[PDB]
C-alpha cells in the first residue's frame, strides 16, 4: 500500500513530462548503433512507455528524464513520444551482456546525425557530364514541385567526403566543416532537405561522415544503354564514355544494402513516383499527429 | 558448338530489342531535363 502510492506519485511526475515534452522541438537526433528491446524493463519511469530499437533506427530526443532516460520518440510512423534509454544506460547493459558471454566454457550506442537525412543522389555515372548531370536535374525538378513547401534543395559545392575524423581531427576542411553545419541546421526546420553534392559520385564516399544520408542510386542497369545515351549528347561528352563506363560499373558493383532507394525504372514517371512514395513515407515518419 | 551460335544470335536479337526500348525510356527522360534547363537558362547544352 505503502508503495503503490509511491510508485504513483513517481509515475505521475514521469507522465507530466512526456505530455510537456510533446510540444517541444527536437533538441537533436541520434542514430543507433546497438539494438535495445524494453522486454523485461522494469525501470521505466512510466510503465510500457520504454521504446525499442534496432541498430542504425533513428530516434528524436526533446528532453531529458535522468541519468537512465531520455524523452522522444522513434522515427517511425505512428511512433510516439516515450522514454529512451540514456547512452550510460545502454552501457551498463552492453558490459552485462559481456559478463554473461563469457562464462561459457561450459562504439558509442549513439551518433548524432541531423533531425532530417539529407538526400544525396549518386548515378548513373560521374556528375560533372551531362547524361548524370541531366537525369538527376530532372528528379531534382520533380521533388520540388512534388514537395513544393516541405523540402530545402541545396546545392553543396565542396567536398564534404572529407569530413570524417582521420582528417578533421589530424576543399579546405573550414570550409567542409562550415557546410557540414550549414547542412545540420537545415535539417533543424524538420523540413526535407535535398543536397546536390558535386563530389559525391558513391555511397562510401558519406559513410564515415555524420550526415547518414539517404543515398538514392539513379541506376541504368545496362551498360549499352548507357554508352548509347552518352554518345547520344555529341562528340565532347562521347570522347569521356570510358571514364564515365568504368564509374558506372563501379557503383553496379556495390551490394544494394549501400543503398536506401534504387531507381532503375527507365521511365521517368516511374523513377519520380518511386521515390516520392519513399520520402513521402519518411516525411510520416518524422512528422507524426 | 554451331547451334550454340544460332542460339546465342536470337539471344542477342532478343537482348537487342530490350536495348531499344530501355534507350527509348532514358532518352524521354533526358529530354525533360533539356526542356526545364530550355525554361530556366534558354540552354539546351
Amino acid at each position: 500500500e505503502d508503495r503503490e502510492a509511491v510508485r504513483r506519485e513517481a509515475e505521475r511526475q514521469a507522465q507530466a513530462q512526456l505530455e510537456k515534452a510533446k510540444t517541444k522541438p527536437v533538441a537533436f537526433a541520434v542514430r543507433t548503433n546497438v539494438s535495445y528491446s524494453a522486454a523485461h524493463e522494469d525501470d521505466v519511469p512510466v510503465p510500457g512507455m520504454a521504446i525499442s530499437f534496432e541498430a542504425k533506427d533513428f530516434l528524436h530526443v526533446k528532453e531529458k528524464f535522468n541519468n537512465d532516460w531520455w524523452i522522444g520518440r522513434l522515427v517511425k510512423e505512428g511512433c510516439e513520444i516515450g522514454f529512451i534509454p540514456s547512452p550510460v544506460k545502454l552501457e551498463n547493459m552492453r558490459l552485462q551482456h559481456e559478463q554473461r558471454a563469457k562464462e561459457f566454457k561450459l562504439t558509442p550506442p549513439y551518433d548524432v546525425v541531423p533531425s532530417m537525412r539529407p538526400v544525396v543522389l549518386v548515378g548513373p555515372s560521374l556528375k560533372g557530364y551531362e547524361v548524370t548531370d541531366m537525369m538527376q536535374k530532372a528528379l531534382f525538378d520533380f521533388l520540388k514541385h512534388r514537395f513544393e513547401g516541405r523540402i530545402s534543395i541545396t546545392r553543396v559545392t565542396a567536398d564534404i567526403s572529407l569530413a570524417k575524423r582521420s582528417v578533421l581531427n589530424n576543399s579546405s576542411l573550414a570550409e567542409v566543416q562550415s557546410e557540414i553545419e550549414r547542412i545540420f541546421e537545415l535539417a533543424r526546420t524538420l523540413q526535407l532537405v535535398v543536397l546536390d553534392a558535386d563530389t559525391i559520385n558513391h555511397p562510401a564516399q558519406l559513410s564515415k561522415t555524420s550526415l547518414a544520408p539517404i543515398v538514392v542510386y539513379v541506376k541504368i542497369s545496362s551498360p549499352k544503354v548507357l554508352q548509347r545515351l552518352i554518345k547520344s549528347r555529341g562528340k565532347s561528352q562521347a570522347k569521356h564514355l570510358n571514364v564515365q563506363m568504368v564509374a558506372a560499373d563501379k557503383l553496379a558493383q556495390c551490394p544494394p544494402e549501400l543503398f536506401d532507394v534504387i531507381l532503375d525504372e527507365n521511365q521517368l514517371e516511374d523513377a519520380c513516383e518511386h521515390l516520392a512514395d519513399y520520402l513521402e513515407a519518411y516525411w510520416k515518419a518524422t512528422h507524426p499527429p | 558448338r554451331e547451334r550454340v551460335e544460332n542460339r546465342r544470335a536470337f539471344l542477342k536479337l532478343r537482348r537487342q530489342q530490350q536495348i531499344e526500348r530501355e534507350l527509348n525510356g532514358y532518352l524521354e527522360w533526358i529530354f525533360k531535363a533539356e526542356e526545364v534547363m530550355l525554361a530556366e537558362e534558354d540552354k539546351n547544352a
